[PDB]
DNA sequence: TGAGGTAGTAGGTTGTATAGT
DNA sequence: ATACAACCTACTACCTCAT
């Protein structure tokens, strides 16, 4: 009968240095870590996209409740929560018209249809951003359903709507929207017309196609928290993070396009204690592996990434971090890590950590309907452990994983450290996701956004963008 | 002397708002008397209220909801402020807190119909500003704000009910430790007897092609009916590598490393499983990855095993608990069992399209909670067991793999009060 | 919340070396 | 020619977002 230790739930700190455990509750109680001058909000949608976007801004000024406001805290009202106005009176609109939608959307190719609406919005955005004397804090892309519907690979507009046959015989519109706006830094928050006005999008039966009455305030939590973060300040910080740690989340994405099936874009994201994050864009190499079904790096690119991270760290924090954890979902090959080793200052500790959500050690509590609460952990070795970032949470009286939770295998693949600290830190890192405002995520933010990030790297490959904070990459 | 800000309220209708008001007020510097904070146990519970509204209550805040004006307890709470409305002889003593977007004039109680509107309807913040800016024009007493008090409350009070409690609780894995492994693993230089073109997964024993030697826990003599002209193989010629070593890492041949050997046991284990379920009373669901094993309708009495219900019904489709076998060697060698939900519109004829199966699996899962998923699994593995303490898997006639039918239990001090 | 998309992982299907004409 | 190497492809359990 093995024994579980437990990890105390990390505390995230909000306004007035007061830290608790639920951002939803921490912001509601005190508000954000750095209160901000009011968000100027700019809109890039249909004339209808505005009224909907105005519907929400008016809507989230007043409180909006979830189905059960224990498992999901209510949303007091933007101004109450964040102590600043996200006003609907104050909108900076760049219109798009159905004529523009119809003209560019109807192309036979998805991609030529996709890439071009994307270029439409950017010009509409970039023209407003670059040319404008007036200043908008976040650009909100309010996507008519017609766009979301057809602007992905594998969605087939019928052969009886195409006006032009394809000129010849990636393609996700929003990620591309972020990626093309990537070179010139502008916060892009992308919303769907259906979501902001979901009761005005009835189905054939007359009920709404997607019904959100259960969670409507939770939405306001996710959007404003992301809205807030894009507009500048961060909602919160990690409450008790030891000084001078560096979290490096390793991201890759195979480029399927290349004839040689190893072109895989690479990156690293740098999290400290905030989760505002810094995405260090690495360049395109042979990282995918055929034999090993794995991602890896040659030293020379790898040294550049570590140093790009370290140096941008030192420019940010005036020293080299005494501890650097690199997270990825794969093990490290001894060459790639010895590449990191060299770049590193002599006394900084470099720790490689492999967070694999394999399917191991599903733990079923013996008595009761609820599963093990989150923070339970199983330590296999001094090096490898099992962490439950999912499972029952008392301040929510809900399980985070809605079924029986899967812990995450955590192995200090390379470097040495105290697995207990590792577990702790990693439990700490789930808390930093500013965009999806929840109690905690399943993944630490280091690796949380990889797959979404993975698109945005490959989506725009010509650029050589500077290291950037998350809001640009979100 | 009188300092507090007594809040009068309907529970649980206005709890969301009163908890927000009080706490935003308490952290702003005010003293707020609210039923929300205490856990009263006296006959003076009401007198406590009365005593406090009587003497020390500077401001009466009443939630002006529909429920609040119609609530016997809030109407009784209101009774005193008016009674004490005169004593103080200040007009703004009572403050209706209009949080309800839908108050008809008729609901609002007459005393407070008259008074001025603290508009929590349009935005909770503006009115927080209005309630305080009202608290500026008349000098209601304040301390310099310590939000630390604010959430000392929240964290101790509200979260009192439910948090991590120093409790003991055990949890059962879905890992089922292998018990006994064949004393050796041997490798047969089968040579002319082996045919590479042949498939051995109808060889009723776990066999695989590794280099030009033959890998299994079955002793060479075991494949006869489907493998002729092999009485020609020296019993000696074959490597006989000590299994009790391979787990350790004691075995590292530069010809093949242990990492090679550990991977090799698994296909066998999972095959030993896949063959065992050929003959252990369960129809098999095929997913591409590996097979899932769901007992058919009626095999257990009234579709129950050992008091558990491992086959049931959903809509017009029966459900049948199924399991899978991953075998993993590390840290401790175990058989992993992931749980599944197979589906059949009728007792024993499997549904065709997984799209229905996916939607059903999701639909039926909502029903099962941690208690339920565990029992059914445990029982399913209790089900298969071919004796008191374990399962048999048949690598061969004299060689068997024995897996414990009850999973590693983990005991953890620290758990939560079940709601 | 939930209709989605993603990430494991096996393999059978498939694309490359060997080997002999 | 095949005797094999290394892919690629369903299928499913989870987990996320044009949230
Ligand atoms: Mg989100």
């Amino acid at each position: 009968m093995k024994e579980l230790i437990y990890i105390e739930e990390p505390s995230i700190l909000f306004a007035h240095g007061q830290k608790c455990t639920d951002p939803r509750d921490g912001l509601a109680l005190f508000g954000p870590l750095n209160q901000i001058y009011g968000i100027k909000s700019g809109v890039v949608g249909t004339q209808k996209g505005l009224q909907i976007f105005k519907s929400y801004l008016d809507k989230i000024q007043k409180p909006i409740y979830n189905h059960n406001n224990i498992t999901r805290p209510m949303f007091p009202g933007f101004e109450a929560v964040f102590g600043c106005k996200w006003e609907s009176q104050n909108i900076v609109f760049k219109e798009i018209t159905d004529e523009e939608i119809r003209r560019y959307l109807f192309n036979a190719s998805t991609h030529k249809r996709t890439y071009d609406l994307v270029t439409l919005f950017n010009d509409k955005i970039i023209t407003a951003n670059k040319n404008d004397e007036e200043r908008v804090d976040v650009w909100f892309v309010i996507v008519p359903e017609e766009i979301y519907k057809y602007c992905r690979p594998n969605s087939v507009l019928p052969n009886e709507l195409v006006q032009t046959k394809s000129l010849i015989s990636d393609a996700q519109f929003h990620d591309q929207l972020k990626a093309r706006l990537l070179e010139h830094t502008i916060p892009t928050q992308i919303l769907r017309e259906s979501t902001l006005a979901w009761r005005d999008f009835k189905n054939t039966f007359g009920a709404p196609i997607r019904d959100f009455s259960k969670i409507e305030g939770h939405l306001a939590w996710t959007i404003s928290t992301a809205a807030y973060y894009k507009a500048g300040g961060k909602p919160w910080k990690l409450g008790d993070i030891r000084p001078g740690v560096c979290y490096l989340g390793l991201v890759y994405k195979k480029i399927e396009k290349s004839k040689n099936p190893q072109n895989a874009c690479c990156a690293a994201q740098m999290f400290l204690d905030n989760g505002d994050g810094t995405v260090f864009k690495g360049e395109v190499g042979p990282w995918y592996n055929p034999e090993k079904g794995e991602y890896h790096l040659k030293p020379k690119e790898a040294k550049a990434l570590l140093t790009q991270a370290l140096e941008s760290y030192k420019e940010q924090n005036k020293s080299y971090p005494k501890e650097v954890f690199i997270h990825a979902r794969t093990r490290f090959n001894d060459e790639e890590w010895n590449a990191f080793n060299e770049v590193t200052p002599k006394n900084t500790n470099l720790v490689g950590v492999t967070i694999t959500k394999s399917k191991p050690l599903k733990l079923y509590k013996t008595e009761g309907a609820f599963p093990i609460m989150r923070g339970n952990a199983y330590i296999v070795d001094e090096k490898k452990a099992f962490l439950w970032t999912l499972g029952f949470v008392p301040k929510l009286q809900s399980t985070l994983s809605m079924e029986v939770p899967n812990p995450i295998f955590i192995e200090i693949n390379k470097g040495e450290a105290e697995i207990q600290q590792v577990l702790k830190d990693i439990l700490a890192l789930t808390k930093l996701n500013y965009n999806a405002c929840i109690y905690a995520d399943g993944e630490p933010v280091t690796l949380r956004f990889a797959n979404k990030i993975g698109e945005i790297l490959t989506a725009s490959t010509e650029i050589k963008t500077p290291p950037l904070a998350f809001k640009y990459y979100i | 002397m009188r300092n507090k800000i007594f809040i009068s309220h309907a529970t649980p209708e206005d709890d969301d708002f009163t908890r927000w008001l009080s706490l935003k007020l308490i952290g702003l510097g005010y003293e707020v008397w609210c039923d929300i904070l205490f856990l009263d146990k006296g006959v003076d519970f009401w007198s406590t209220i009365e005593k406090e509204i009587r003497e020390n209550t500077c401001k009466f805040l009443i939630v002006s909801s529909t429920a609040g004006n119609k609530r016997e307890g809030v109407l009784k709470e209101l009774a005193v402020a008016t009674k004490v409305k005169k004593h103080l002889q200040d007009d703004m003593f009572i403050i209706p807190l209009a949080i309800d977007e839908n108050l008809s004039y008729d609901d609002i109680n007459i005393e407070i119909v008259r008074l001025n509107a603290i508009d929590f309807k349009k935005s909770w913040a503006k009115g927080l500003q209005d309630l305080l800016d009202a608290f500026e024009k008349q000098n209601v007493p304040k301390k310099p704000p310590d939000h630390s008090k604010s959430n000392l409350l929240y964290q101790q009070i509200f979260l009192h009910d439910k948090q991590a409690i120093e409790k003991e609780e055990t949890y059962d894995s879905n890992w089922f430790p292998i018990i006994s492994f064949p004393n050796e693993l041997r490798f047969h230089r089968y040579d002319w007897r082996l045919p590479k073109q042949f498939d051995v997964r109808t060889l009723a024993f776990p066999a695989i092609r590794y280099k030009e030697y033959l890998c299994t826990f079955a002793w060479e003599y075991d494949f006869i009916h489907q493998l002729p002209k092999t009485e020609t193989y020296n019993g000696q010629e074959s490597i006989r590598i000590s299994t009790s070593d391979i787990l350790s890492g004691r075995y590292d041949t530069d010809f093949i490393r242990n990492y090679e050997c550990q991977r090799l046991i698994v296909q066998l284990i999972n095959k030993a499983f896949e063959l065992r379920m050929k003959d252990k009373n369960v129809r098999e669901y095929q997913m591409s990855k590996t097979f899932a094993y769901w007992i058919e309708k009626g095999k257990l009495e009234k579709d129950k095993f050992e008091k558990i219900k491992l086959v049931g019904k959903q809509k017009n489709k029966y459900w049948h608990f199924g399991i899978s076998a991953a075998g993993k060697l590390y840290p401790s060698p175990v058989l992993m069992v992931s749980s599944h939900i197979i589906f059949t519109m009728d007792g024993i004829n499997l549904i065709k399209s997984k799209s229905i199966q996916h939607s059903s699996r999701r639909k039926q899962g909502k029903n099962w909670w941690n208690d339920k998923w565990r029992e059914k699994l445990l029982a399913f593995i209790r089900f298969l067991s071919d004796d008191q303490n374990a399962i048999y898997l048949n690598v061969g006639s004299e060689e068997k793999i024995l897996i414990s039918n009850k999973p590693l239990k983990f005991f953890g001090k620290m758990s939560y009060v079940t709601p």
